[PDB]
């Protein structure tokens, strides 16, 4: 389902991992010029798709990602991992493989796999 | 199905 940004019963901080997640993961990739479809929740009204919110069931963007750090809505740099995965995972699902946007989040996610590989130690 | 995009 749609993803909150915020839960009062669900522990929150901010790691040295997490803050290496906001300040050098999100943050390059958002200074990115193939980052733009990713700065909000997908808009299918926008794109006209009225089956995207059919077949994508646990949406994910950046902006929440970005949302989540700033709320210390996360516990584990892992989590964020996931949401970033997530938001990949449902780029390749939707879109056809030769697609401009497959193309923009392959080369964001390269990006994001190179970051994380030097994610210093907790 | 989302089109040209830079």
């Amino acid at each position: 389902s749609m993803p909150e940004v915020s839960n009062p019963s669900k522990p929150g901080r901010k790691t040295n991992q997490l803050q290496y997640m906001q300040n050098v993961v999100v943050k390059t990739l958002w200074k990115h010029q193939f980052a733009w479809p990713f700065y909000q929740p997908v808009d299918a009204i926008k794109l006209n798709l009225p089956d995207y919110h059919k077949i994508i069931k646990n949406p994910m963007d950046m902006g929440t990602i970005k949302k989540r750090l700033e709320n210390n809505y996360y516990w584990s740099a892992s989590e964020c991992m996931q949401d970033f995965n997530t938001m990949f995972t449902n780029c390749y699902i939707y879109n056809k493989p030769t697609d401009d946007i497959v193309l923009m989040a392959q080369a964001l996610e390269k990006i994001f796999l190179q970051k994380v590989a030097q994610m210093p130690q907790e | 199905r989302k089109g040209v995009k830079s």
